[PDB]
């Protein structure tokens, strides 16, 4: 029992919220995305899904701003709210302080947004996890967002469907991509390798790969199609 | 069967089960209070039970300074203790600048009591589990003790007691007032009225007290202060010595 | 429990209540849209529950602009609100930029009203109290991407398509579109293609009272056809299959 | 009917008259002392039943034999009453419906 | 003119022994244009009579407003309002909108059916009890009336002598008032019945 | 069912009384008791209040 | 038992609010947080578990600062403790504007206890489930509290919460015995580390990272700051030396 | 099962809460209007009584809403109280705005919306009040209506609400006369009230009465509430006492 | 059914109203007797401890100088509602009417505060039935009962609370159509001594009247034209006097 | 199923509250609409509850919203009453804006609009009233007939029937009616309406009520005598 779901406002006897854990589940059922970084770039590579072969895939990288960007994994209506919220803050920073938003301060604002739904009766904690990268003044960063609202900085992580295979790739090859700096191609190539391994009963297609990149002298850029075909 | 999972929905006896389970939450810190009237003071002496040694004892208290002439002793739980103390303070402030004079023991206790009724009237808040007893020497009533309960029931008193072992305190007090044939203690300085409250509490509980194990608040004429542990100590050998 | 909530998750991580709304979209009449490099042709089936029903004064293809049209299925009740909002968005864009609205962008606005389910949730102030039991096929033409067909899902977000069927007959229609489509099509071919697939997934007889085409051809604008035009294409079809 | 016609109820809420009587009659069969006040245990709790009056006295002489005493004091009487005082919410001492 | 009394009108209330009277002119004016000869200043609710002087739009508006207020009372208590009580009711309606206020000078007249005692009152713009039982006058001829009334006033005239005294005061005053001069209606009020008698007088 | 019980109560009052004769004062008490009791099932004079 | 949870304002017959007790149980699953008050300061140390060895080390803190002088560390859910500190920064800031001085530690204790109490008093919010140890230095010297999710607080000479409260309260209990005098803040830095090291045998499945912070009147100018560099390394050497 | 709140229907397209609200009515006393071209009588019966209930100082089941429209009440008197105030306030609002005493139709139609409104919107309780509206307006002459708690209205030549609705209706239509007299209309109300009501003797103090007439002096409209003694005398005439 | 303020029952009525009525019956016994020049209102006090001050309980509270009250039902509900009653009486009917309101009118406001606390679900109505007696210069001395069902009734003699049913027949028997206030004051104590014995005495029974104008209580003099308080609270010593001559 | 509440959807995709709303429509009086070419006739059953019911002041089942659009209803009479008044404030307001009288096409949307709104929300129940709105445009003279339903979906029909055994009248209508030639004479079209209404009354000629809308803001309510002559023609031929 399990009558301590049905409310997001009731603690269970064990001290969990079932509702936030069930949000963690919704993620696994959607698509996988991988984050990793260096010290000169942060790169996101994401498996895009289609529903049928007249459908032309679904975009899972949203440009936040020209020095920030995120991927989504889990529900797509939940994703839209947060990528919109996140942009308000980045524009605010430009308008009021003439300053690029710092990834770490971004994340704690996102944390807050989440805890607003958690306390409240009505509403849901968001059904999506985001892997957030940016390059600010303190160089590249990569955060892992959760429904609970915990943001955690990591050199590399993955969330979503069958993500242990990518996290296994990542573990083994942690130090190899950290040490590479100055060559944008190598971090791009490394992320490609991870997401291949994540897959089970599928093969990579030129329209599965989505590549997202930010650096020291790289604007935010969203690659799809024949732009991920140099690095297929 | 319905009727403490709701604040407002009555039982078929016309009782509110949930409101009464608040009269039964006042045992949760398991302390006893006694406040009695002298002839120029109102005394309140309640236990200070510091359970652990990881605690610093001088921040442990239940006696709150509400205002220049007003104290309040709490029996029952700490979280609600603090809510009761801010509202009574907040109201003390409001009364003085709106109506331009000090706040008596009645005026405050009636206002909190009405406030408790409002909190039970809606189903959008709960009652608190705390019993409040206000202590003062009033500007034209003199010594006054008003007990405000969790429902919002209030009655004044010569003497009141609160806590788990309250019944044992109550017989000792009754026998005193019966025999004396006055509604007061005729000791004419507060230092011996305090001694008298200590005296009755040792006999009732059967326990010795020490410096850390008592808290004493004293409402004196036109001023109020809560006594340190070393002043309580002076009182305690005054009892022992006759 | 999970399904009688409205913001209550199930142990698989599906918002069941919201899941259930997809079967509202299907109850209505079939509409099949097929995008081509000449334009988008949108057909419908319109039910007649009586000869006495005026099936030809009711429509489920609607005008949103002069180059944006929408097909719908589900509650025409919820189609009234979904279509009204979308019309406002096109016009307010036109107000702000004096420029064509892109097909996709009209779709983002239709998906914003859709997001709203809540009574406590944050993002935008929630005022709308349930999911919408209604979908769109969104058709238009911007010149910087060409003719396009997008599908709005009230329980999800905007999907790009070369062809989609929605309605009761969706599932079987979709197979036929997997089978017969081409990038080698003209709009003339494309029109007889909507009709050839439609009839098989129809249980009512193929006639003009239960049918109705429209196109988004940038040149001709949003154009709802005649009953006389739709009757012609039924004949041309019949000639083709006899030959075949 | 033909079998039971009388359905003589036996209550557990009772009244102040009948708590008082059951106590003095139990306190006429065993020792007492001048300090031992029995008419102050029928007002503190109010939903006490007849078996529990047979608990209270028995337990009165169990405090009395702890001390090693031949009579029952007001200290003995009170301690033994606090055991098995009952937790019932059908009591009046915690009321405000007056 | 003045902004609170462009449209004029005059009301005069006196006390006699166990009788009141009240009387008014019937001319409405709008600047210098005399508009209507029939248009009463005085209105009544039950057995209490009220004239309302002033800017003409607010006389009409409070006539309606007071009827709404009186009738709510009557139905609910099942009995008539009294002219003692009714005084403080005018005082609150006028004061509610101290800012942007009614421009009137109402004058009550009336006789209690629980004392048999005449009660008259005056109020200003935002209202006051002026609880003299000498005589009370308001209107644009306010100045003129206070003197004419005073001269004639003997307390405790018989009702039919009182009709002579108030009609005469009113008629002299009116000729010499710019914003009233046409017509008159005089109420002679008693416990038993209320007799209304229009004068015959000069037009200007 | 009321009216057979009125007669039972009267005959039990009449037993206390110890007479062959059953007086009418016993039938005054029987009504005053059956009647009072049914006004406690209606929670006072609730018909009045509705 | 069953009943009187499922609500967060409903009294139990025992006289309690069940759901509020279940809060404390969540705090127990949280990582170990201790504070040792010292004679001219306070030291806060915290056990920050390593999710995987892909974590960036010394860049994620459960320590947050309030105003410029009040330390806070929470145990329980990581984001709940965050949410409660943000509210606290706004409250400390309003006090600061209003009176043109920094907060007293007793001041903050009152204010925080009202915000936790507010969510136990109403039916549409879940009560908090974090403890938060906080304190700092003022005019009146050093002070340390620990605020329970029940909204209960007292001062402490030393306070512990989390999975390691079993070990930590015991070590602190030796600390008062060995030093009733106060113990300098410097020597308490080295002490803070040993306490955590023994409290990490309750979370032995995973590896940890030790972060120490402090606030001291004479060795930090009344201000809170992270302990790093040489001070932080010495404490590591101390804890490593005596654990083996 | 469907005996809950008001948004929900029963699968038979019944809102249980309007159906129960009807049934509320027959737990408060009988109330009868009988229309005649000479006047309308409104007559009512007390729900219960005791020997020290004062009921000769005031009415409380006959309220004037204005000076030409008055109402008899049957049902919960608490629910009634708020609706009578709202009706009466509106009655004078109409007076202020148009300088005419409010038409009978506009007043019934207003209150039908209001009753309906408490069922339809929100979480608020429906009302369980039947008011027999008896009025005069110079459009339709004499007018009788009654409004359901359901929030709709019908015009009548006779109607009975309150306890014992079926029987009280039957005896009324049995002896009804199309033109009638005002005097006969008063007699037919006592005749019916006797057989329907379980009080042994029918006493003046169990009756309230009001009559609305324009035939008691023309040119004018006269609302005549009967005092206890007038009620007491007319029982004699009909030989119940 | 019984068990929301919102739900109507098959035979109708709200159940919360019935249960609130139950609360009253668990109350103390208050009773009023109308005489031809007064109304006497009487009730008792209890408090459990005897260490309690009895002169601190409010149960005989003047709403206005013209109109006193008692209750039976919830103690807390009384203080709050007396407070509210007073506040409304000046706003609607002392700023407008210019004097303290009629006995009939003020009873209607009290009922209207209750009624609002029935309409709004999840908000219970007041635990109390009050008796409100007063005087006005139109309808004379008057007596009412205002129930927590938000309806009020006028009465000749009445009692409410636990002991109501025993008191009412005493009232039927002992009431006569013409009485003085002094025969009413003695009948009042006599009946109230049925409610309790072993504790009835002049310092624990609180009894007041709304009788004749007293300029003694007016507190300003040299104004003949107004009346003084109708209300008079009799002291503890007076209550003992009347109990000896009985 | 999922009738416990309005906002929750349903595996079956049918909001139950709307379905039950329809069921409620069958309670109320039958109403039938039949269009001509120069007429629309809007007739309704006017069911008499008792013989004490006035015809002096008692409401007709047919209500004019504005001076050239006519409306009948079938359903919960209580509910219809505010629906008709809300329809009307807007309707008149249509002229405030445009200085054009109310167009029948704008009007059906509006009536469907108040209704749709009530359904969308959760803290109101839907209207249990389906209406027929008949009328002509101001600009033009072609007859227009509309329906609203509880759901908030509106349609146009050539002829349509709702309430009290609607099915049996609907079938009757199909057989009689011709869409190739709708009757082009006002009288014959009336006669078709009377025949329909006959069926549901079983017996009555004082319980059939006929109303007609004709173009250019002609709306008339037919004499009880005039209807009886039409019944006379229908009984003789049968």
């Amino acid at each position: 029992r399990n009558n301590y779901d049905g409310d997001t406002v009731t603690f269970s006897p064990t001290g969990r919220l079932f509702q936030v854990e069930y949000a963690l589940e919704a993620i696994k059922q959607g698509s996988v995305t991988v984050g990793l970084r260096s010290n000169t770039h942060a790169v996101l590579v994401a498996l895009k899904r289609n529903a049928d072969e007249l459908s032309s895939y679904q975009k899972k990288i949203i440009k936040c701003d020209e020095h920030m960007g995120l991927s989504l994994a889990g529900l797509a209506p939940d994703a839209r709210v947060l990528s919109n919220y996140l942009r308000q803050q980045c524009n605010y920073s430009s308008l009021v302080f003439n300053r690029k938003l710092a990834v770490e301060r971004a994340g704690h604002l996102l944390c807050d947004k989440a805890q607003k739904n958690t306390q409240s009766y009505g509403g849901r904690p968001y059904g999506v996890g985001l892997l957030i990268i940016g390059y600010d003044k303190s160089g590249a960063h990569l955060l892992e967002f959760q429904p609970s609202g915990n943001v955690t900085e990591l050199y590399g992580t993955a969330i979503g469907a069958r993500s242990q295979g990518a996290k296994t790739y990542l573990e083994r090859t942690l130090d190899t991509f950290i040490k590479i700096d100055g060559n944008p191609d190598e971090l791009i190539k490394a992320g490609v390798e991870a997401i291949s391994q994540s897959l089970r009963d599928e093969s990579l297609t030129v329209d599965n790969l989505s590549i997202a990149i930010v650096g020291k002298d790289t604007p935010f850029t969203i690659y799809d199609g024949e732009a991920v075909a140099k690095y297929i | 069967a319905g009727y403490d999972r709701h604040i407002t929905i009555f039982s078929p006896e016309g009782r509110l089960y949930q409101v009464e389970y608040a009269f039964k939450a006042t045992n949760q810190t398991n302390i006893n209070s006694l406040a009695v009237r002298g002839k120029d003071c109102t005394v309140v002496i309640s236990q200070k039970k510091v359970p652990d040694k990881l605690l610093d004892p001088t921040t442990v208290s239940y006696i709150f300074c509400i205002s220049r002439t007003i104290g309040m002793v709490v029996n029952g739980p700490i979280p609600d203790a603090r809510n009761a103390a801010l509202r009574a303070k907040a109201e003390a402030a409001e009364f003085r600048y709106k109506y331009g004079y000090d706040m008596p023991c009645d005026v405050l206790a009636k206002r909190m009591a009405n406030l408790s009724q409002i909190y039970t009237q809606r189903a959008y808040m709960r009652p608190l589990g705390v019993i409040l007893t206000f202590v003062s020497v009033d500007e034209e009533l003199g010594p006054s003790i008003y007990k405000t309960d969790p429902a919002g029931y209030y009655v004044g008193y010569k003497a009141t007691a609160t806590g788990p072992k309250q019944q044992e305190i109550t017989t000792n007090l009754e026998n005193h007032f019966k025999k004396s044939k006055i509604d007061h203690i005729n000791e004419e300085s507060w230092e011996k009225v305090v001694e008298f409250a200590i005296t009755h509490m040792i006999d009732a509980l059967g326990t010795e007290f020490s410096k850390n194990d008592l808290e004493v608040g004293v409402a004196t004429k036109d001023k109020f202060f809560t006594l340190s542990a070393e002043n309580i100590e002076e009182r305690l050998v005054a009892i022992a010595e006759q | 429990e999970y399904d009688r909530g409205v913001s209550t998750f199930s142990p698989e991580g599906r918002l069941f209540q919201v899941e259930y709304s997809l079967e509202a979209i299907k109850l209505g009449s079939t509409a099949i849209g097929i995008a081509t490099k000449e334009g988008v042709v949108l057909g419908v089936e319109k039910r007649a529950t009586s000869p006495l029903l005026e099936s030809d004064s009711i429509e489920k293809i609607v005008e949103i602009d002069r180059h944006i049209g929408c097909a719908m299925s589900g509650l025409t009740a919820d189609a009234r609100s979904m279509i009204e909002h979308a019309r406002t968005a096109a016009v307010t864009h036109n107000l702000y930029y004096d420029e064509d609205i892109n097909v996709e962008s009209l779709t983002q606005s239709v998906c914003d009203l859709a997001l709203r389910f809540g009574e406590g949730a944050s993002g935008e102030e929630r005022l709308m109290s349930r999911p919408f039991g209604v979908a769109l096929l969104i058709a238009g033409h911007d010149a910087d991407d060409g003719y396009q067909l997008f599908h709005a899902e009230p329980s999800g977000t905007f999907y790009r398509y070369n062809a989609k069927a929605i309605g009761s007959g969706s599932e079987g229609a979709q197979a036929e579109l997997l089978n017969e489509w081409h990038s080698s099509l003209t709009l003339k071919e494309a029109e007889l293609l909507v009709l050839k697939i439609l009839k098989q997934v129809m249980e009512e007889k193929l006639d003009e009272n239960n049918a109705q085409l429209s196109c988004i051809t940038k040149q001709d604008g949003f154009k709802i056809y005649d009953n006389e035009k739709t009757a012609e294409l039924i004949k041309e079809l019949k000639e083709k299959e006899a030959a075949e | 009917p033909g079998r039971l016609d009388r359905k003589i109820e036996f209550p557990s809420l009772r009244d102040r008259r009948e708590r008082r009587l059951i106590f003095g009659t139990i306190a006429s069969k065993m020792s007492l002392a001048p300090e031992a006040d029995l008419d102050s245990l029928i007002i503190r709790n109010d939903s006490l039943s007849g078996a529990v009056i047979a608990a209270i006295m028995q337990e009165a002489g169990l405090r009395a034999v702890r001390k090693n005493r031949y009579v029952i004091l007001q200290s003995d009487l009170e301690e033994a009453y606090a055991t098995q005082v009952k937790t019932d919410n059908t009591v009046d001492k915690f009321d405000f419906y007056k | 003119s003045d902004p609170s009394s462009i449209n004029g009108g005059i009301v005069v209330a006196m006390t006699g022994k166990d009788c009141v009277a009240i009387a008014c002119d019937l001319r409405l004016g709008s600047q210098s244009l005399g508009v209507s000869n029939k248009f009463e200043k005085i209105f009544h609710y039950g057995h209490v009579f009220l004239g309302i002087t002033g800017l003409a739009t607010d006389v009409t508006t409070l006539n309606e407003m007071f009827r709404y207020k009186t009738n709510l009372y009557k139905l609910k208590e099942e009995r008539a309002i009294e002219p003692e009580t009714f005084t403080q009711l005018v005082s609150s309606s006028l004061y509610e909108r101290r800012f942007g206020p009614y421009f009137v000078g109402p004058v009550v007249a009336g006789i209690n059916s629980k004392s048999g005692k005449p009660f008259i009152a005056g109020f200003d713009l935002i209202g006051c009890i002026d609880e003299a039982k000498d005589f009370i006058v308001s209107g644009t001829a306010s100045d003129q009336l206070f003197g004419m009334c005073e001269s004639l006033y003997e307390p405790n005239l018989e009702p039919e002598d009182l009709f002579e005294t108030i009609s005469q005061a009113l008629l002299n005053a009116a000729d010499r008032d710019a914003l009233s001069g046409w017509g008159a209606v005089v109420y002679i009020i008693k416990k038993d019945e209320v007799v209304k008698r229009y004068l015959k007088m000069r037009q200007d | 069912a009321d009216v057979k019980g009125v007669c039972t109560e009267a005959g039990m009052y009449a037993l206390r009384e110890r007479r062959i004769h059953v007086t009418q004062e016993d039938f005054e008490l029987a009504v005053g008791k059956v009647m009072n009791k049914n006004q406690e099932t209606a929670i006072s004079v609730a018909k009045l209040f509705k | 038992g069953t009943g009187y949870d499922l609500s967060n304002s409903v009294f139990s017959p025992d006289g309690r609010n069940f759901q509020v007790e279940y809060a404390v149980k969540a705090v127990e699953n949280g990582t170990t947080s201790i504070g040792i008050k010292c004679n001219d300061g306070v030291v806060f140390a915290v056990e920050k578990l390593i999710t995987s060895k892909l974590l960036v080390p010394q860049k994620n803190v459960k320590i947050q600062v309030v105003d410029r002088h009040i330390g806070c560390v929470y145990s329980g859910l990581i984001p709940d403790g965050r949410h409660l500190v943000n509210r606290g920064r706004e409250e400390a800031a309003s006090f600061k504007k209003l009176y043109k001085t920094p907060i007293p530690i007793p001041a903050f204790a009152d204010r925080l206890g009202q915000y936790v109490q507010a969510h136990t008093l109403y039916n549409s919010v879940r009560p908090f489930g974090v403890s938060t140890i906080f304190g700092g230095v003022d005019k009146n010297g050093a002070h340390l509290y620990m605020l329970e999710p029940s909204g209960s607080y007292w001062g402490y000479k030393g306070a512990a919460t989390g999975k390691g409260r079993q070990s930590a309260k015991a070590e602190l209990e030796k600390l008062v015995d060995h030093h009733p005098e106060g113990l300098s803040a410097r020597e308490a830095v080295k002490q803070a580390a040993k306490i955590i090291y023994l409290a990490h045998e309750d979370n032995k499945e995973k590896d940890f990272e030790l972060e120490i912070s402090w606030c001291s009147l004479s060795e930090t100018n009344g201000l809170h700051k992270f302990v790093k560099g040489d001070l932080l390394q010495e404490a590591i050497d101390f804890a490593q030396k005596e654990i083996n | 099962r469907y005996d809950s709140r008001t948004t929900i229907f029963s699968p038979e397209g019944r809102l249980y809460q309007v159906e129960y609200a009807l049934e509320s009515i027959s737990h408060a006393g009988t109330a009868i209007g009988i229309m005649a071209s000479d006047g309308i009588v409104l007559a009512a019966e007390r729900k219960v009584t005791s020997t020290l209930l004062e009921q000769d100082t005031s009415t409380e089941k006959l309220y004037k809403l204005n000076d030409k429209i008055a109402v008899a009440v049957a049902g919960l008197t608490a629910d009634a109280e708020i609706l009578i105030n709202t009706a009466r306030i509106h009655a004078q609002n109409y007076l202020k705005t148009y300088n005419e005493d409010i038409p009978v139709e506009i007043l019934v139609r207003r209150l039908s919306d209001i009753k309906q409104g408490y069922t339809q919107h929100g979480g608020l309780r429906p009302f369980g009040v039947s008011f027999i509206y008896a009025g005069y307006d110079d459009r339709y002459g004499y007018q009788l209506y009654t409004s359901n708690p359901s929030g709709n209205y019908t015009g009548w030549k006779a109607i009975s609400v309150g306890a014992n609705t079926s029987a009280a209706q039957t005896l009324l239509q049995m002896d009804y006369k199309d033109d009638m007299k005002v005097d006969d209309a008063i007699e037919l109300a006592l005749k019916t009230l006797s057989k329907t009501t379980d009080s042994s003797a029918l006493t003046y103090d169990r009756l309230e009465f009001a009559t609305i007439r324009k035939g008691a002096n023309d040119g004018e409209v006269y609302q005549k509430i009967f005092k206890p003694q007038e009620i007491k005398d007319i029982l004699v005439k009909t030989g119940i006492t | 059914y019984s068990f929301s303020l919102t739900t109507f029952s098959p035979s109708g009525k709200l159940g919360q109203i019935d249960y609130a009525l139950t609360a009253v019956k668990q109350g103390v016994t208050s009773l009023g007797i109308k005489a031809t020049n007064g109304v006497v209102i009487a009730t008792e006090k209890k408090s459990s401890s005897p260490l309690a001050m009895s002169e601190t309980l409010s149960k005989v509270s003047l709403l206005t100088p013209d109109i006193g009250a008692v209750y039976s039902g919830m103690g807390p509900d009384y203080r709050v509602l007396v407070d509210k009653s007073r506040k409304v009486a000046h706003t609607s009917y002392k700023r407008i009417y210019g004097e303290y309101p009629p006995t009939k009118l003020l009873v209607s406001e009290v009922a209207k505060i209750m009624q609002e606390a029935t309409q709004s679900g999840g908000v219970r109505p007041f635990g109390v039935s009050l008796l409100i007696a007063g005087h006005d210069e139109f309808n004379g001395f008057s007596l009412y009962q205002v129930d927590p069902s938000g309806s009020y009734f006028p009465w000749k003699a009445t009692a409410i609370g636990k002991g109501s049913v025993a008191a009412k027949t005493f009232l039927e028997k002992r009431w006569n159509d013409e009485l003085e206030l002094e025969d009413a004051i003695h009948i009042a104590l006599l009946t109230l001594k049925e409610s309790v014995e072993g504790e009835f005495n002049g310092d624990t029974i609180e009894l007041a009247i709304i009788g004749d104008e007293n300029p003694d209580l007016l507190g300003y003099t040299g104004i003949p034209t107004d009346k003084g308080p109708r209300f008079r609270k009799l002291t503890s010593q007076e209550i003992n006097d009347r109990l000896e001559a009985l | 199923g999922y009738d416990r509440a309005l906002s929750i959807f349903s595996p079956d995709g049918h909001i139950f509250q709307v379905e039950y709303a329809l069921e409620a429509v069958k309670r109320g009086t039958c109403a039938v609409g039949v269009k001509g070419k120069n007429c629309v006739v809007l007739g309704c059953e006017r069911r008499s509850t008792l013989k004490l019911q006035d015809t002096r002041i008692t409401p007709s089942k047919v209500s004019k919203i504005d001076s050239h659009v006519v409306l009948s209803f079938s359903g919960l009479n209580a509910d219809s009453r505010i629906l008709i008044e809300k329809a009307r404030v807007e309707a008149q307001s249509h002229r405030l804006t445009l200085e054009d009288p109310v167009t029948v096409e704008y009007l059906t949307r509006y009536v469907a609009g108040v209704q749709q709104r009530y359904t969308q929300s959760g803290g109101v129940r839907p209207f249990g009233v389906s209406t027929l709105i008949a009328g002509f445009d101001p600009r033009d003279d072609e007859p227009k007939l509309y329906q609203t339903e509880p759901s908030g979906i509106y349609s146009s029909w050539s002829a349509q029937t709702i309430g009290r055994n609607s099915k049996t009248v609907r079938e009757f209508l199909e057989k009689n009616y011709d869409r190739k030639e709708p009757p082009a004479t006002v009288e014959e079209c009336v006669k078709l309406t009377v025949r329909s209404l006959l069926e549901v009354v079983q017996t009555g000629a004082k319980n059939i009520e006929i109303t007609v809308v004709k173009p250019d803001s002609d709306i008339v309510a037919l004499s009880s005598e005039e209807i009886n002559q039409y019944v006379t023609q229908i009984e003789q031929e049968k």
